[PDB]
Order: structure tokens, then C-alpha cells, then sequence
DNA sequence: GTACCTACGGCTTATGAT
DNA sequence: GTACCTACGGCTTATGAT
DNA sequence: ATCATAAGCCGTAG
DNA sequence: ATCATAAGCCGTAG
């Protein structure tokens, strides 16, 4: 049997293939500004249990556990993702924090697999803090056995603060890092002002930043990226000349280079040009980088101002790199160029929805609980009659039943609220002194032990039921009024500043 | 480029010998383990293979092994394999490399696509086996059909209707067909709540004409609108509002939701009243409500339970059709053994081929690599 | 600082290298017949919990936690012998149930290890039985963090059943495959006469097993083997004429190749030795092997008797091969040629030494439990005052130190044998009614629960109290005389030769 | 050969640049990332190579690299790089191929060996930091030394002996004596059993004299079993014997014990007695036993506990000294980062270089590869 | 994503020398 | 135990042609 | 002297 | 024409 199929297939083929690489590989979420395969790698060390304070691990145990169960596409591009997370020289923030030999900017490759060790930060407890409160969405995996959350309850706007470079089918993006403090800065003046205009953003941060600093020239290009989503910016070294205090001769030392720089590479192309003699005022080439920070040093050919000479190297030498600003990421699942305020106001809004179900979760649970421990009040105010009960039926679930069908004397040491101190399923046919029990409150009830029958259980008990009625309280009124909400997003915020508080590394001279 | 890698089989006329095209290693292992020795010929593939129009260069080359193999690089004197099967896995990857090879031969050798000789195979994609019944399943289409036939292996639904035994072809088809209402409501999900669709399910009918006294909108969109706080046991609330938007009336109701933070409303308008999905929509709840199903009993085969709703009934079976099956997915063509590979892909009386047709000189291959079309075509919406 | 060093160091790091080479890699033990990499492996496999009737798992999961936690020496080496362990046609018994491409008799390699999936085996379970029960002692791992059982507590003597091939550098040991039941039948033989000679061993077992049938000419060889320890025997293919019931032409048919030959070289051997004019009466080469057996078909050239031919191919073709026996192993650390008496001897000295230490362990375990029952029961005898002694008493810990403090009076419906009713560290001024507590009673006495006031727990308790008495007085009869242990030793055995009996493979026809 | 591996110097002359001989990627990785660029140079290796005797053909060479990069392989006219250093792991197998390394060196060029240009590296072993304490440990008698001082680090013993505040290097060096008593039953235990050598701590002390009277020999072995079932937690037991094998005495006691299933005995003899072993033993039980340190109060260095035996004390204070210390084990080249490895391997000031000497003409070698001294030489029992 | 090197013993198989 | 091939876009850098 | 053609790099994937 | 020397393969290890 050959059914004849037409040759037009070729598209539904491609376009399926576009549509899930794009969806699925290379474009980020601006709610989070991570990859899938970074959101798999960290929910797996979550999972495993592996926190800042606790001793190493080997990376082995991790890959393997990862392709096992949730990404099953090799160990190669894992493990080039993990190395790329652990190198200080290329995040502002490093997220894993590990030991072992991890390579340098000399590009030499890191090790192999079955000699790192490797764990979280403390940095990455604030990535995935509330997971377990019901604060997002369960996804499937392959076959259907496990579920991944789909956007991680974070609390740092990560995509703009380090960013990331991919390139999909027909789209490729590129954000540069930024400084945390004055992000936080523009979030607060945003939660002030949701009317500010983009001076007003653009007052509070002026310039990205970078894991080594740099020197920036040109200021339309990064106001027209700001403004529309395109444009232009280039990064200059930091050198400068040197002349002995007596005759001795000029020298130039190099004491940072760009970003993305091999430095290897660089110094062989400088001697090639050098030897092609198509630069001058170059004799010979030293280095003098030790572990106290990198140092280059030039000779400059005797008779020689050398600033021709360093001019000619910044037109020529990779000392000098545009950038190509692209800022391109997911709204709905759609590509869509995006500006600084529509970020921080998805970042606003996802905020507010995880407080929001993280607060009604803790209301239900205290709600439960409360309820519970109101039972359990009742059933330890009488007592007597409920043992002999217990002597006299043989079969437990008949002394259920027999409880459950007889009222309560409501003793007066027993006896809030008019309301909220009950659960919403709960029929009206109970607690209307008098007093009615349920089947799950009787079970609760032959679920006691002897232990809770000293001088100091009563009182921890009303103590703990004082604590769970103040806590509902202010949960509802948390719920009542948004400002209030707004005054803890504000306070955790700047907690949040004041903890992972730091300097500006990177400096922008204006022409 | 001759040794190494191709495995010709004992006959050296062309047109009676096949040749095959798969990953190298994992494929090919199986693939020689399995082959048979009298017309078998396999070249594995290490990878892919750069694009024609993307870097087109008559000096660029580096395997070149395909077309040294099967001709001179033209092709009228030497026609040898005159038959080639391209096996491939089921992946997106899979795809992306099967258009790679499409085009390249398009673009290549023409008279080969021409005289009809390239061939593609149909991998299976489940293996479902319910102890000693044992079952093939290739697609996605045919896996739903056979599970809804596992579902509907001989039930017997007693309603209170006019049939005192409710069964066969006529329920297999409700079934079908509601399955397909659920697909299409799924779909158009992206648009519309989904709690006011299903409702729409066992909510009364809805006409224009409606929109003459005001009572009876009122009436309606206060039932809905109870109905649904009634069925809401999450955190959200629901509101009604009438709105006249006429010279006189031109009544059209509006709902109003509450979900954590933000309301939200969704009128109702004559186009979407005369919407052919709104109209299948109220055909398919008349067609429901008429059927007084609320005190029903099905058995499939020796227990029945009654409830009060169709779509939990249909779940239940599906569970107790479920509950005793087991289904291994095969995710590539070096996981399964060489003879189960044989007898279900290459086997001259079980296989299913794929013929490629030249039927119309399109620019679609023009259109493939500019960035413009790569921009423009992305209109799935 | 140099100091000056000898040469003679030389020697001092050969030797260190070859002790622990010998000693921890190559040579496997008498009592357990399996490498450590195994050990290792099938420990690891036991502690993840991967049985027989459970889903199955991917290779990287099992192969990263080995080299993380237990075996830190690569994954080559160790997914080589997971690979060896499934194939069916290389051991008599396999241990490792996959499923996936595992090669073939082609010598073709299996698949990545991204690729497999692995379990254990019914029999799997027989290996590692009763492990928690305190049998073995527990080995430190390389850094002192983890436990590894030094040998298994096994029931069938698998040196005997599969065996090996290793070489170390100094010696070298190789043992044939045998049948399980003429094993379990020696076994019973020798635990009916201790003084049984050679000749009643052999008479029981004829000769080894393969997992491929063959033919066995030699009688000496393997007799000197099995009486000094080193021999030599030839192993001869299956094949046979084949003449049409018409003219035709004579034909040979292949049903079987000597064991460890690989099918495509010895085809290539032959159709070189045929080009070569080296061997006659040969004019083609088919083959017709399926999923069915293997059928290898020569074609017969005209004119020839064709016996001559076979007999040239048996004395040159790699049909006929001998074999290089060899038996090696550990009894205390230290390579000592042993013959088959001392195996079995070794094996049943093992097996008294599990079963005493678990009786011993159970015995513990009954008598804690049924010490702490009779005291549970004793508080159920006498409620009420301690009810009103919990409810005076303020502190928890006062209250159990007036309820130790004070005697009891041991009711009449509360009220075995004269001892072993009572640990060993307890001393006799408890349970002299005349009867006292203990913290530990007090503790267990406050950790109850209002469930235990039935008509049925007593009736419940009394039954265990019951049946802890039996068990006990079972325990110490078996640990009383050894005829008993004996009896449950062949009972055990005979119990695993019915389990996993099976029939014959290959042939012994003498000369 | 001389490009892909080697990475010279800048310097050419010879007799002030070193090179080293390691692991190929993992080792000189961070070789060639800590390395200095003035006198420094490095030739990776491959994996192990093959031996001499063993199989010796001059034709047999598959990677030539060492000797075409040191020599013209004929050494006085070419004697480049007099300085040679090897780099290697601290395990079996770095050992083994460190031997190998050796011997193909002398029996290849014995004049550069002779000349005294061969050196072999000490890498640490151990990195024990204690919060702000780091250090480095090469061996494992360091590693004991310096885990004793840190148990030891100003204690103050407190007993009701002659002196009321026991302390210093009289304590270390009993404690230091102890432990290498305690090694030495450690190895002697694979004859006797460990229950009898630790109870004849306390056990008094016996001599060939005593033999004359059979009341002070059944005294003794009285009160020995009974201490012995008195200590004995476990599923033992142990009974006594008077053994007399004379013309009138000769007294020799025999202890009979009962483990699982098979009984065994332990008689004494005159030689066990004159053993230098049991003297020592006889010495320091009467040592121990001279120090009524039954009541005992020692502290480090802010707590201290009374208890009653000398060997718990012991324990408890290598207990609290182990409490908060942290141990990094270094168990490859590739392990640590190139700014350790460099200042803790090839610091020209801080390094601890080895050399070799060419002390006498012996057949090690003929020795061995023959299987017989391979044979004979485990004889270390 | 993948092709060739070593130890270690015991066995063999093949090929030039006495 | 290890060296060279591809897609995919956006950017650049270099080099021969108008 | 000023425009068209050949490369390299960025990150997942094989 | 009959004995001494050079290989390849088997499985853990690097």
C-alpha cells in the first residue's frame, strides 16, 4: 500500500519544525529571562536538594539526573550550559557556584565532567524561593510521568539583569547587563509613578553593565535601543602611555580588555600585524598579567609620540567593538519587540499574581488548620465521657459513629471571630453551649495521644489558636486593600537592595 | 567513499535492489543486523548536510559519498539503485533533515524526482499492548480512534429516555462527535474563557429575536451567571451587566468575571450569534439537553455506576478502558530489536512507502532562504 | 631542600601496585564468585530499588551514581561490563534483564548508553537476599563517607554456575560455565557425606555448560582438571551432511559455532583460506540464518566425498579449539589453586555463618519487641490511675518520673516461659501483682493512642504476644542443634532447585 | 613531533629551563595555565607506554616524541634541557607508570642518569583548613602527626597519681607510644585475636617463674576469663585450661573461645612469652597500670569529663579536636586550580624535588619481567 | 556526533631458521 | 584516553571589483 | 579610489 | 624436512 502524497509536505514539515525550535530552544520569557534548559538544570538541583550551606557534589550525578528524567537531549550542551553559568568573567551574577578547573579567558575549555564539583549560590535560593505554595503552573513531561513548573516565582527582574544572546529561525536576540541597584531604583520609582515618562527611567539608570568594565562613547545609541528596541553602542579598552622619570622611553600598558575578547588570539594578531609591518611605532611584546589583576605591556619603537600609534590600534586592534543591541523576547508566545516599561510592568504584574495565590494558599492552610485545632479545643474540654464511650464500644468505627451522633455539652472553660474561622466547604449543620463533630473531626479526635493531657498542651493550644486567628486576620485585610499589598512589595524590594547590594564596575564617558 | 560505509547486497542490477538513507551509528547498527542479503543496500549518514541555496558552491563539498555512490554527478548514463528509501526519525530534528534531503535532491538531480524513484517510509509511533493483544499504531488520529474503540468496546448506556437500552453506532458517534465539539472548543480556547463555554453545554438556547424583552435577558444571563458561582469552586466571582447600544434596544447582555485582580467583561455580540461555531454550539447542547441523561446506567463490561453528567461518565469509562493497557513509544530507530525493525518498516508485504510527486515549479525554495519569507511566513494564527 | 634517595625505590612501587592490583581488581573470591566492580554495581542497583516487576531506567542514572558514589574509575570499563551482563549469549544465567540494542554474535558494539534500558532480574534478588538483617560487615568507601557489604550474602554458588576470566600480574584464572542442577544435587551430596571422593562429585556433574550447545571429546582433561586444577579440552561444532533424495549434490549444514567465535571472521577466514587454494572441495558459500537459528549452508563441490573436507576444516578451521582451564581465586586475600571439595566446602561454611548471624539478628529484634509488649499490655491492664496521674502532673517528664517511681499492681486479667522472655542488658530489678516500668516503657506507654481502647486491640495484642512466644522458642530450638539448621539449609535448597531448574544444553560424547 | 605538545620556553639554552612529564589534558591543562613563560616547558603523555624487556625491537616506536624532543637518541653531542622533572599522581597507577617511566630511562640513557639530571616531584597529598588555619599535607604519618598535635594542643590531665596536674610532653610521648603500640597489635592481629592483646592492658603481669605453682596460674586464668566474658557483649564465650607437657610441670595455660559454631584454643608458650612483642606488651600494661588514672580530669580546652578508661579518654578527645576541622583530598593533577598547583609544585622556593641516584649495578630489572620473580617476590607475610 | 596505544598471562597460529 | 561538519540570524571584518 | 564576495562568532542541537 | 621467534585475542584498567 503506496498512497500518493503530495510534494507540497515540504512545508508542513519545515514550518512545524520553525514553530517549536522558536517556541521552544532559543527565545526567553521576559517574566524570567531564562532558558528552558536553565529552568530544568535548576529545578533538578532544587529537587535534589543541594543548597549553599551543604558539601559539593560531583557534576556527573546532576547530568545524568537531568537527561534521565526531564531533558533528554544529550549531556554536550548541558554541560557547555553549566560551565557558562559557573565563569565569573561572563555573568555579572554566577548563579552556580562550583570548584574545579572551569577555564579562562584564554579559551581554554574546562575540564571533563568527572571532576567538578558543583552547587548553589546564594543568590539561587532567591530564583526559586515559594515553589511548593501552589505559586505557578505544573507542565508534562515527554511522556507524561513528571510535571515542570512552567515560570519560576522569581523576584529579580534576571532578564535585565544579565540578559542572554540567541538566535532562532527567524529572530535573534541580545541584551546587555545592567546594575541590580539601579534597576531596583527604577521599579520602586515605577510602583511611585506609573506615568513616568522615558527621561525619567532613563535619569535613574544610565548605562548597562559588564562583568569587566569598559569604557563607553557613544550615548544616541543606547537612548534610541532604550527608546525603540535597535541601535548601537561601542566598547573601548582602558590603556594609557607611560614615561619614565628620566630618559628611559615610552610604554603602554593595557589594564582591561572588551567584552567577549580572547586574549590569545588578540596577542597573535598584534604580532602578525606587527611582523606585516603594517602598523609602527611597535618594537617588541611583553606580559606581565600575574594573579593580581591582568597587565600587558607594549614597547614603543624608539622616536615615537605612540599616540598615533594607539590611535591606529583603536581603528584597527579589537580593542575598540560595536555591540548589537537587539532586545527581542515572549509575551504570549509571540516574538515581540518589547521597551524597558512594558518589562518592569509584566515584572510588576507577575509579582503581584505570586503574592497574591501565595497568600490565598496560606489562607486556606491556616483556615484548615484553625479548624482543626477548634475540634481538637472541644475535645479536650470533655474528656470522661469519651473514654467511657471508647470503654464501652467494641468496634472503633461504631465509637465514630457514636460520637459523631451525639451532641456536646460546649463545657464554659471551652469558650473570636463572627467569621472566617471556618473552611468554605463546610456545611452550615455544624458548630451552630452547642456543638456538632465529623467524621474527620472524630478521627482526629482517636488520633490523640497521651501527651496532651499536661498543664502546658491547653495553653499551647491557645496560644497557637490566638496566633492562627491573628494571622487570618491580617490575611484578609491583606486581601481587602491593594496598598497594603503594594507596601510589602515595596519592602521586600528594597530588602532585597540592601541585601545583594554592590558597586558599578563598568564607566561611561560621553564622547 | 565505496568501503566503510556502503553495504551493497549480492545483485548488481540496478532497478531490483533498494537503497537506504539513516543516521549512521544507531540506525545502522540494527539496520545491517536485520537487513536481508539479496537486494539490501544501506548508507548511513554522520549528522547533517549543508544547504544548496544558503552556501551554493560547485568547489564546496564534504561527504559527496550520496551522489559518488548512486551516479557520476549527467545522470542519464549511469541509473544505478533506480529505487532509494529514505528512513528517518519521527523528531522535529528527523523533519528538519528529511527537508534538507528533499530539497537538496529537488535541486540537484531533477529527472530522478521526475521518474518517480524517490520513496519515503512511515516509521511507526506506538506500541500498544494489552497483554496478549498486541497493536501497531503510526499517528496520533489512529491512537484516539483505537483508544475511544478500547472505550466503547461494547457499553450499553439505560437512560430514562425513550430507549430503555441506549447503544451502538448512534452513541459511538455522540461520543465522536462531542469529542470534536471539546477539540474545537479547546482551539478557540485562546479567545474565550473556557468556564462560560462549557456551560454553554446545558444553558438554554439563544436567538435574536431575544433581544425584543428585556425580561428575558435578564432572566437568562441571571441563570448563567448563578449557575457559574455555583460551579466556581476557585477564587473568582462572576457579575452580569445589560447593555443597548441602538436607536431602541439592540439588547446585548454582558459578563462580568473577577479573577485575582483584574475584571474583566465579554459581550455579546450579533456576530458572534451568527458565528457558525456558536451555531454548532447551541446544535450540539439541544441535542444534549433532549436527551434526559441525567439518571443513566452504563457498563462496560461488569460494573455500571449511575451519575449526573455525560462528560463524567465518559471519563469513568475511559478510566476502566485504561485502567489495564501499557503503550512503549518508540523515540528513535536504534530502540527497538532488528527483527521488529524488518517486519515493520522494510518488509515488502507490511511496509507502507511514500511516493514524492513534480506537480507543480513553485518558489517555495526561493521563498525558504531569505529572511524575508523566514519573516513573513510565521502567520499560524 | 633535595634530599637524596635511593634507587632501589624502584621496587618499593612495583610491588605496592601489583598487591593492589592483584588483591582488588582481577582475582574474584570463592564465596561469592563476582568481581567488585560488580559488587559495586548490583549494591548500587539494590539501594536505588530498581526490582524486577518496576518500570525500567535509563543507563545514565545508574552509571553516574556508581562512578559518584562508589566507583570513581571512569564509565567506559563500567558500562562495558553492565553490556556484558545482559547478553544472553555469553553467560549461562543472566543478571541484568534490558531492553535495547546490546550487540550481537557479529561483534557488533551496542548502542549509546543514552539509549538503554536496564533492571534487575528475578534471579537477581537470589544474590543479594536478607542484606539488611546485619549478615555481612560494611566496607568504608574511598573517602569514609559510605558503607559497601564486603561479600554478599548469596544462595547459589555462582563461582561454580558462571565463573570468570581474568589475568593479574602474576597469575592468571579462567573457570567454564556448569548446570545449576547438578550443582544444588553435589551440594546435597556433600551435606549427606562429608568424606565423599572425587569420583561421587563427578559422577554427579558429567562436565560444564555453555550457554550454546557444543561437543566434548576429552574425558581426561577434564577429570585432571576437576582433580588437580589445570587441563585442557577441545570443544567441536555441530554440523552434518546433506544429500538430496535425487542426484543433487551434498551439502553442509552449520547449527552451531564453538563458544567465544565471532560468525563474520571466521566467514572471512574461510573464503580467504578457499581463495587461497588451501583447502578443496569447496565451491561456494551461503548463508540462511533468521530469527528461527542459525543455519550456515557450504556448498559442496563436485566430485567429493566431503568428509575428507570436514575433517580438513575440523583440524584447521577455528571449529575445533581447546581450552586453557585454569582455576584461581581468594580464600583469605591470597591466590591458592583450589579444587572443587573445598569451593563447596567454603560455600557451606558461608551459608551457616548468614543463617546464624540472621537467627541471631530476628532474635534480637523478637525479644525487643515482645519486651516492649508486655509492658504496653501491662499499662492496658491498669488505665484509670494513670489517667488521673497524666492529669495531676503538670510536666511531662514529672509525670513519667512518678509513673516509674511507683509500683504496680498487675491485675488478674493481665497475667509464658520461665526466661528468654527479656532482653540481655536489662537488669533483674525489673519484673520481679509485683511488676515495674522503665523511661523507655514510660515513653512507649506515653506515645499511645486512643485507638488501642477497643474490644479488638487486646485480642490483637494477646495474639502477637502469642505468636512472639512461639517465634522465640523456635529461634532458640535452631539455635539449639545444628541437625535443625542442617534440615533448613537442604530445605532452602532444595526449595531454589525447583525455582530455576532447566534442562541440558550442551553434549558430552566421549571420543 | 616538535609543534601540537611540546611548549618551550623563550629561553634556548639549555641547563636552566626544566621540563615536566604528566598526564596529557587533564594535568597540563592547568600546567600550561599556571605556568611561567621564561624557563618553563612541558611535554604532555598519552595515556602508558610499552615496556623494554618485554618486548625490545628498535624498530617498535609509536610515539619517539620524548627522546626526539630531549635528544638525537649519541647523547653527548646533544644534551638539551639538563634538567628534567616528573609530575605525577599520587595513586597505584601513577606509581606504576612512574616505574615504567624509570626504568625505560635507564635502560635507555644511563649517562643522564649518572650525571644526576633526573628529579622526581612530591605533590601534596592532603589540604586541612580549620576555618582561617590552612595546611598542606604530603604523608600520611604528617597527616597522623599533625592530627595527634591537634588533639594534643594544650591539654591538661587531672588524675589522683603523684602529680595533680599531669601535662605536656610526658603525656605526648606516653600517648605517642601508645599509638604505635596500638599499631603494632593492629598488625599482629591477624594471628591472635584482638580481645586477649587488649585485655592483657589491664591483665597482670606473668612470668616464666610462675610456672612452679599451679594456684597462682589458675588465678590468673580465672580472672582473665572471667574480665574476658565480663567485657564480651557479643554471641561469644571463653573458657580456661591448665595444660601441663613436662617431666613434673612446665605449667601452660590454654584459653578455649566460643564463637558461632567452631571452638578454638590459644595455649601459651615459653617462646610467646620470650617474644619481644609480649614484652613490650608486659611493659606498658605495668606502665599503664602505675598510673591510677582511674579518676581522671583532663579539658580542651573548655570542657572536661571524669571517665575510666584511658583509651575512651582518648577517643573523646580526638572527638572534640575532629569536631570542626575541614579535609580537601587532592586525588589528581587535574583537580586543583594552576595558581595552587604552580606555588605548591614548581615553586623554585617552595617545591620539594627528589633525586636519583646510580648507587649500584643490580639485575632488578632482569628480575622483572620473567613471571619468576614475579612468582617468588610476594613473599610479604 | 568518532580510531588506534599501553600492561598483564595463557593460549593459539603463522613463518623463517638448523 | 581524543578534531572537524552542519543549521539558524545578526553582526563584524577582510578583499577583489566598478 | 570606491562596491560585491568570502570568512568568523555568538548558543542550542545533532 | 623439523625447532625458535614474531604476532593476535581474550577483560579490566589507564
Amino acid at each position: 500500500i503506496t498512497p500518493v502524497n503530495i510534494e507540497e509536505e515540504l512545508k508542513s514539515s519545515y514550518l512545524d519544525y520553525a514553530m517549536s525550535v522558536i517556541v521552544g530552544r532559543a527565545l526567553p520569557d521576559v517574566r524570567d529571562g531564562l532558558k528552558p534548559v536553565h529552568r530544568r538544570v535548576l529545578y533538578a538541583m532544587n529537587v535534589l536538594g543541594n543548597d549553599w550551606n551543604k558539601a559539593y557534589k560531583k557534576s556527573a550525578r546532576v547530568v545524568g539526573d537531568v537527561i534521565g528524567k526531564y531533558h533528554p537531549h544529550g549531556d554536550s550542551a548541558v554541560y557547555d550550559t553549566i560551565v557558562r553559568m559557573a565563569q565569573p568573567f561572563s555573568l555579572r551574577y554566577m548563579l552556580v557556584d562550583g570548584q574545579g578547573n572551569f577555564g579562562s579567558i584564554d579559551g581554554d575549555s574546562a575540564a571533563a565532567m568527572r571532576y567538578t564539583e558543583i552547587r548553589l549560590a546564594k543568590i539561587a535560593h532567591e530564583l526559586m524561593a515559594d515553589l511548593e505554595k501552589e505559586t505557578v503552573d505544573f507542565v508534562d513531561n515527554y511522556d507524561g510521568t513528571e510535571k515542570i513548573p512552567d515560570v519560576m516565582p522569581t523576584k529579580i527582574p534576571n532578564l535585565l539583569v544579565n540578559g542572554s544572546s540567541g538566535i532562532a529561525v527567524g529572530m535573534a536576540t541580545n541584551i546587555p547587563p545592567h546594575n541590580l541597584t539601579e534597576v531596583i531604583n527604577g521599579c520602586l520609582a515605577y510602583i511611585d509613578d506609573e506615568d513616568i515618562s522615558i527621561e525619567g527611567l532613563m535619569e535613574h539608570i544610565p548605562g548597562p553593565d559588564f562583568p569587566t568594565a569598559a569604557i563607553i562613547n557613544g550615548r544616541r545609541g543606547i537612548e534610541e535601543a532604550y527608546r525603540t528596541g535597535r541601535g548601537k553602542v561601542y566598547i573601548r579598552a582602558r590603556a594609557e602611555v607611560e614615561v619614565d622619570a628620566k630618559t628611559g622611553r615610552e610604554t603602554i600598558i593595557v589594564h582591561e580588555i572588551p567584552y567577549q575578547v580572547n586574549k590569545a588570539r588578540l596577542i597573535e594578531k598584534i604580532a602578525e600585524l606587527v611582523k606585516e609591518k603594517r602598523v609602527e611605532g611597535i618594537s617588541a611584546l611583553r606580559d606581565e598579567s600575574d594573579k593580581d589583576g591582568m597587565r600587558i605591556v607594549i614597547e614603543v619603537k624608539r622616536d615615537a609620540v605612540g599616540e598615533v600609534v594607539l590611535n591606529n590600534l583603536y581603528s584597527q586592534t579589537q580593542l575598540q567593538v560595536s555591540f548589537g543591541i537587539n532586545m527581542v523576547a515572549l509575551h504570549h508566545g509571540q516574538p515581540k519587540i518589547m521597551n524597558l516599561k512594558d518589562i518592569i510592568a509584566a515584572f510588576v504584574r507577575h509579582r503581584r499574581e505570586v503574592v497574591t495565590r501565595r497568600t490565598i494558599f496560606e489562607l486556606r492552610k491556616a483556615r484548615d488548620r484553625a479548624h482543626i485545632l477548634e475540634a481538637l479545643a472541644v475535645a479536650l474540654a470533655n474528656i470522661d465521657p469519651i473514654i467511657e464511650l471508647i470503654r464501652h464500644a467494641p468496634t472503633p468505627a461504631e465509637a465514630k459513629t457514636a460520637l459523631v451522633a451525639n451532641p456536646w455539652q460546649l463545657g464554659n472553660v471551652a469558650a473570636a471571630g463572627d467569621d472566617a474561622a471556618r473552611p468554605e466547604w463546610l456545611e452550615p449543620e455544624f458548630g451552630v453551649g452547642l456543638y456538632y463533630l465529623t467524621e474527620q473531626q472524630a478521627q482526629a479526635i482517636l488520633d490523640l495521644r497521651l501527651q496532651k493531657l499536661t498543664g502546658l498542651e491547653h495553653e499551647k493550644l491557645l496560644d497557637e489558636y490566638k496566633e492562627l486567628l491573628d494571622q487570618i486576620a491580617e490575611l484578609l485585610r491583606i486581601l481587602g486593600s491593594a496598598d497594603r499589598l503594594m507596601e510589602v512589595i515595596r519592602e521586600e524590594l528594597e530588602l532585597v537592595r540592601e541585601q545583594f547590594g554592590d558597586k558599578r564596575r563598568t564607566e561611561i564617558t560621553a564622547n | 567513499g565505496l568501503p566503510g560505509k556502503l553495504a551493497d547486497c549480492q545483485e548488481r542490477d540496478p532497478a531490483l535492489s533498494e537503497l537506504y538513507l539513516v543516521e549512521g551509528d544507531s540506525a545502522g547498527g540494527s539496520a545491517k543486523q536485520g537487513r536481508n542479503r539479496k537486494n539490501q543496500a544501506i548508507l548511513p549518514l554522520k549528522g547533517k548536510i549543508l544547504n544548496v541555496e544558503k552556501a551554493r558552491f560547485d568547489k564546496m563539498l564534504s561527504s559527496q559519498e550520496v551522489a559518488t555512490l548512486i551516479t557520476a554527478l549527467y545522470n542519464p548514463d549511469k541509473l544505478r539503485y533506480h529505487s532509494i528509501i529514505i528512513m528517518t526519525d519521527a523528531d522535529v530534528d528527523g523533519s528538519h533533515i528529511r527537508t534538507l534531503l528533499l530539497t537538496f535532491f529537488y535541486r540537484q538531480m531533477p529527472e530522478i524526482v521526475e521518474r518517480g524513484h524517490v520513496y519515503i517510509a512511515q516509521p511507526p509511533l506506538y506500541k500498544v499492548k494489552k497483554g496478549k493483544q498486541e497493536q501497531y499504531i503510526k499517528d496520533d488520529e489512529a491512537m484516539d480512534q483505537y483508544q475511544i474503540s478500547i472505550a466503547l468496546d461494547g457499553a450499553t448506556l439505560h437512560t430514562n429516555a425513550s430507549a430503555p437500552a441506549l447503544a451502538g453506532e448512534a452513541l459511538e458517534k455522540l461520543v465522536s462527535e462531542y469529542n470534536a465539539t471539546q477539540k474545537m472548543i479547546n482551539r478557540m480556547e485562546r479567545r474565550y474563557p473556557k468556564a462560560m463555554l462549557k456551560e454553554l453545554i446545558y444553558q438554554p438556547t439563544l436567538t435574536e429575536a431575544d433581544l425584543s424583552d428585556e425580561q428575558t435577558v435578564t432572566r437568562w444571563v441571571n441563570a448563567l451567571v448563578s449557575e457559574l458561582n455555583d460551579k466556581e469552586q476557585h477564587g473568582s466571582q462572576w457579575k452580569f451587566d445589560v447593555h443597548t447600544n441602538a436607536e431602541q434596544n439592540l439588547f446585548e447582555p454582558i459578563v462580568r468575571v473577577r479573577t485575582h485582580g483584574v475584571d474583566t467583561d465579554y459581550p455579546l455580540d450579533h456576530e458572534f450569534i451568527t458565528g457558525g461555531e456558536y451555531r454548532r454550539i447551541c446544535t450540539l447542547g439541544e441535542k444534549l439537553r433532549g436527551l434526559l441523561e441525567e439518571d443513566a446506567f452504563i457498563e462496560r463490561g461488569e460494573r455500571r455506576q449511575p451519575v449526573a453528567s455525560f462528560e463524567q461518565a465518559l471519563d469513568w469509562l475511559v478510566k476502566e478502558s485504561r485502567r489495564g493497557l501499557s503503550i512503549q513509544r518508540y523515540k528513535g530507530l536504534g530502540e527497538m530489536n532488528p527483527e521488529q525493525l524488518w517486519e515493520t518498516t522494510m518488509d515488502p508485504e507490511s511496509r507502507r512507502m511514500l511516493r514524492v510527486t513534480v506537480k507543480d515549479a513553485i518558489a517555495a525554495d526561493q521563498l525558504f532562504t531569505t529572511l524575508m519569507g523566514d519573516a513573513v511566513e510565521p502567520r499560524r494564527a
